[PDB]
């Protein structure tokens, strides 16, 4: 549960800081969803820490 | 065994309709014959590459899995001397047997006269600056030196295999195997990756990956694995399983099956976001192409029934513990597999969707039915399981 | 490397393209070299468009480009 | 051989790795005191490159123009490698079933957090204004900027902040246990109720194990992509860039494996000593050091794979770029750090493919100091050769490092060292519990024979 929650958080904290709230046109890169690669290291990692988070703490 | 003889019979079968729809496909158009042969060649390498190397790294590292698959691993490890013999159409073709067989011009760039030398009509100095390391004559001597060093690694590990079951399986043909194994796995990943950059990646010579060819191993793993899965809920119950073969190899080789899926796409989105950021011109027409004409929606398709569902399935504990659901997961990534080995060589002669043609389909279930039926004679030559092993108490 | 080109005013006069046509015919093969790019970029067609060109047949090293930059730029 | 070879009982194990610690502070052997000595002398060194970097700023390094990155990211980069390892011994072992990772998990994962905790400076060191580095992380501001998110430094600051928090909780975690023992050994009261609220009264009984055993296969099985994707970002901030030597493809798995290489090297330099001073011998064994320097050898084996993908790579090509890159480092003027990268890290590692140099002690040692050179010298080699010589002949220079950036790693050593002979004097070095399961286990299977 909270894994995917992490994975959601962090693509949608890209898509609307950088391709919706403010729009800089960095290097000719895409401003849509073509911008789908650069926007998988950081999904990724904060799934991973909000996994791990949850089975040290729900053990407890 | 009974079950292993009804797969040999449908590998017969489908290996006799690919070859017999194959022969209609070059006799109506001589050059797309060899097109898709290449293509049927680089998918059907996969299931002994990948068994050789699963057998010696399991030898490496012994564990329950292994034990529980290693007459199998020998078996299709055992299929590469016959392999070698189906490459020889492919040397045919950039061989100066071309003008003949039907083909105008060579089956490979680097294998023209009018490019690779000075003065003629379509030099390029990017193709031909590689004339002496990419040349018929060097090509054909690094396949069949590759070749020799796999057979010689199978047979070896397969004789001594057998042997073990007469007598010393303790004090040798365990170690010795390890020994041969370690030296094997360097010995295999620079054969393997030299053979990926021989014959896929020469279709283009203005293009090169250095991180491919990993990628083509993790990818024959995986094809591996999930036939590997297959063929252990085909022979569920040849009375050799049932007394030695519990849920614990079934699990571990599902784990195998999902750790190698995220590797595999890992190395995938590792190679594409090194070209994509950096947006030199060199390395991009390789992702043009894939994702014009169509073929982007194969990506899309790879990126998802290849990558989150079988990520989200696999996750559980459940559908990697039965065999039912795992051989099931597994023919859908076997069935992925093809796809990605289409999207990364087929659009180098097809260019297009809609241009595949029926001999593309053909090629690869024709050559695999070679490989399942020469796996099937393997396996039903020598027992399963080998009972004289030091690893077989891994089992209890 | 190909940072700077010269050219021929008797050659310039009957093809101004002469010069681009060479070098890239020893790098590829062709006369133009096609290159492809992963990346949109921006459009630039109904708004301003700052550029700058610099002749090398002009160009004598005086240094006075340098110095106005300095005293323009802080 | 066997990976555990006397008798050994449950309380021969308590009472062996209970008795390094809580050992009273007037009896501490003299041997710690001049490590941990010399540990706070470079922890001073450290202070003081620090503070002269803070006040006169970047450029006391010797970085320039053409060479914007030293080796203020070389140490970084191998610090972060070290730590691979270490992960891969207290995570991904704990999947593949291997039963020698009960010995050396603890030790390991300690130097992982600690190497982390050293690497974790450099990304603020360097920056020139470094008490802005929190502008790279998404907080609420005053001016409404985001970081970029599509640069490797962005991913960067968010795989090394997981990478820290997940291995502290594993390790935690992992301590739980030990820390319950040592609060039933502790005899005084004070040392008591320290580790108690540490333990949080583990009181270790069943429905408490399952959950810990589920959690703990979870948390491996979660860190091993972790860490693979860690070391494949530090990896991707050169391969993202369009540097000719750095936009290399198989820079992630090539990274990944030559982390692990420098990081099995560091443990085997770090724990032969250790199983060697504290009567560890029945713990740790030969047939440790024999599996481990088979695995170093296999990852430098991946290595020289890397290198001949990359010569491979140089010769296919057409680049005048390419080509140079591979005559800058075969004849260049900084040529010696690639034939020190050939000599090390793939001449001295194959002597270990033998048996008996397996086997010997004194050869693994020097085997691993040679690999921890080669390591910095490939590191160096990738970085500053291929930034010194770049498109434009005009703007290119020579990097030549001074005595502040030198500073700084001799400090960071000690930074290392100071946070290891702490731990190694307060906490167990050996994970106790994960020992006597490892001895019932054994008992068990010669029981079944
Ligand atoms: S000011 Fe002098 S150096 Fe600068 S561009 Fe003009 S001629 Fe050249």
């Amino acid at each position: 549960l909270f894994g995917l929650i992490g994975a959601a958080s962090g693509f949608i904290l890209q898509y609307i800081g950088n391709l919706v709230d403010y729009p800089l046109n960095v290097g000719g890169r895409p401003l849509d969803i073509t911008n789908w690669p650069a926007m998988i290291p950081i999904t990724f990692e904060s799934g991973i820490l909000l996994a791990s988070f949850a089975a040290a703490i729900g053990m407890i | 065994i009974p079950q292993l003889g009804q797969v040999q019979m449908l590998g017969l079968a489908a290996a006799v309709i690919g070859i017999g729809v194959l022969a209609a496909g070059y006799f109506l158009s001589p050059t797309s014959f060899f097109e898709s042969y290449i293509y049927g060649y680089y998918v059907a390498m996969t299931i002994p590459l990948g068994c050789l190397g699963f057998l010696m790294v399991q030898h490496l590292t012994g564990g329950a899995w292994g034990v529980t698959v290693r007459r199998m691993l020998e078996a299709g490890a055992a299929t590469l001397p016959i392999m070698g013999l189906l490459f020889i159409p492919i040397a045919l073709g950039y061989f100066d047997t071309y003008k003949a067989l039907g083909l105008e011009h060579p089956l490979y760039e680097w294998a023209n006269p009018e490019v690779v030398t000075p003065g003629g009509a379509e030099f390029d100095p990017i193709i031909a600056h590689k004339v002496p390391w990419l040349s018929p004559l060097w090509v054909t001597a690094r396949i069949a030196i590759f070749f020799i060093i796999w057979s010689a690694l199978a047979l070896t590990l397969r004789a001594w295999s057998r042997q073990q079951d007469a007598g010393g399986d303790a004090k040798k043909l365990a170690t010795r195997m390890r020994r041969l194994s370690g030296i094997g796995v360097a010995l295999f990943v620079i054969t393997v990756t030299f053979f990926s950059f021989d014959v896929a990646m020469s279709l283009d010579p203005h293009w090169f990956s250095t991180i491919y060819g990993a990628h083509y191993m993790a990818n024959a793993g995986l094809m591996t694995l999930a036939f590997l899965a297959l063929m252990m809920s085909r022979v569920r119950d040849a009375a050799l399983f049932r007394e030695y073969v519990s849920v614990k190899p079934i699990h571990d080789i599902g784990k195998l099956i999902f750790a190698f899926t995220v590797l595999w796409t890992y190395m995938s989105y590792g190679q594409l976001v090194i070209i994509w950021s950096g947006d030199v011109a060199e390395f991009t027409p390789w992702y043009v192409h894939r994702t014009q004409h169509g073929w982007v929606f194969v990506a899309l398709a790879l990126m998802l029934f290849a990558f989150a569902l079988p990520f989200f399935v696999l996750l559980f504990r459940g559908t990697k513990r039965n065999l039912n659901t795992l051989a099931t997961i597994a023919g859908w990534i076997v069935v992925m597999r093809f796809v990605d080995m289409a999207w990364i060589i087929l659009p180098e002669f097809r260019e297009h969707l809609w241009d595949i043609a029926i001999t593309d389909v053909a090629a690869p279930i024709g050559l695999i039915g070679l490989v399942i039926a020469l796996f099937a004679a393997n396996v039903q030559q020598a027992p399963l399981l080998p009972l004289r092993d030091p690893n077989m108490e891994q089992l209890q | 490397r190909d940072i700077y080109r010269v050219g021929e005013f008797k050659k310039f006069k009957e093809d101004p393209k002469y010069i681009a046509k060479e070098v890239y015919q020893e790098e590829y093969g062709r006369e133009t070299p096609n290159y492809q790019s992963l990346q949109p970029g921006d459009d630039y067609t109904g708004r301003n468009a700052w550029g700058m060109t610099i002749n090398l047949n002009a160009c004598i090293g005086c240094n006075a480009c340098v110095v106005a930059c300095q005293a323009e730029n802080n | 051989e066997a990976y555990l070879l006397p008798g050994e009982t449950y309380t021969s194990i308590s009472a062996k790795i209970g008795d390094v610690p809580l050992t009273p502070p007037l009896k501490t052997p003299k041997g710690w005191l001049a490590g941990f000595s010399v540990a706070f002398f470079m922890l001073m060194i450290f202070f003081v490159s620090v503070t002269w970097l803070f006040i006169r700023g970047v450029g006391i390094w010797g970085i320039n123009i053409p060479v914007g990155w030293g080796m203020d990211i070389i140490n970084f980069v191998w610090w972060i490698g070290i730590g691979h390892a270490g992960t891969l011994i207290s995570a991904i072992l704990l999947l593949l079933n291997q039963g020698w990772r009960n010995s050396i998990n603890r030790f390991a994962e300690a130097m992982t957090l600690f190497a982390v905790a050293c690497a974790g400076l450099y990304p603020i060191l360097h920056l020139g204004r470094p008490w802005l580095f929190y502008w790279l992380i998404p907080y609420p501001n005053t001016h409404g900027m985001w970081p970029q998110f599509r640069s490797a430094l962005a991913w960067d600051v968010f795989a090394i902040s997981t990478y820290a928090t997940v291995s502290l909780v594993f390790w935690l975690v992992g301590l739980i246990p030990d820390f319950a023992t040592l609060r039933d050994r502790a005899k005084n009261i004070w040392v008591k109720r320290l580790y108690g609220i540490a333990a949080l009264g583990w009181r270790g009984s069943a429905r408490h194990w399952h959950r810990y055993e589920m959690a703990s296969i979870l948390l491996a099985g979660l860190s091993t992509p972790l860490v693979v994707s860690v070391h494949s970002i530090i990896s991707l901030d050169f391969a993202i860039s369009q540097v000719p030597g750095w936009q290399v493809t198989v820079f992630p798995p090539y990274f990944v494996a030559g982390a692990v290489f420098a990081g099995f090297a560091m443990v085997l330099l770090l724990m032969i000593p250790v199983r060697t001073f504290y009567g560890f011998e029945n713990y740790i064994t030969l047939h440790h050091l024999d599996v481990m320097a088979k695995v170093m050898l296999t990852t430098g084996m991946i290595v020289v794979y890397g290198y001949f993908m990359e010569v491979f790579a140089s010769l296919y090509s057409g680049n005048e770029f390419e080509e140079y890159l591979l005559y800058n480092r075969l004849f260049g003027p900084s040529s010696w750090a690639y034939w020190g990268l050939l000599f090390c890290n793939a001449v001295a590692i194959q002597p270990l493919w033998f048996k008996k140099v397996r086997q010997n002690i004194p050869a693994l040692l020097i085997i691993s100091l040679i690999v921890s050179v080669g390591m910095w010298l490939e590191r160096y080699v990738i970085i500053v050769i291929s930034l010194e010589r770049d498109f434009l002949p005009s703007s290119w220079d020579i990097y030549i490092p001074t005595i502040w950036d030198w500073s700084l790693y001799i400090g960071t050593f000690g930074l290392f060292f100071t946070l290891l002979f702490l731990f190694i004097r307060v906490l167990p070095m050996i994970n106790i519990f994960e020992m006597r399961l490892f001895l019932y286990q054994e008992t068990e299977k010669a029981k079944q024979r």
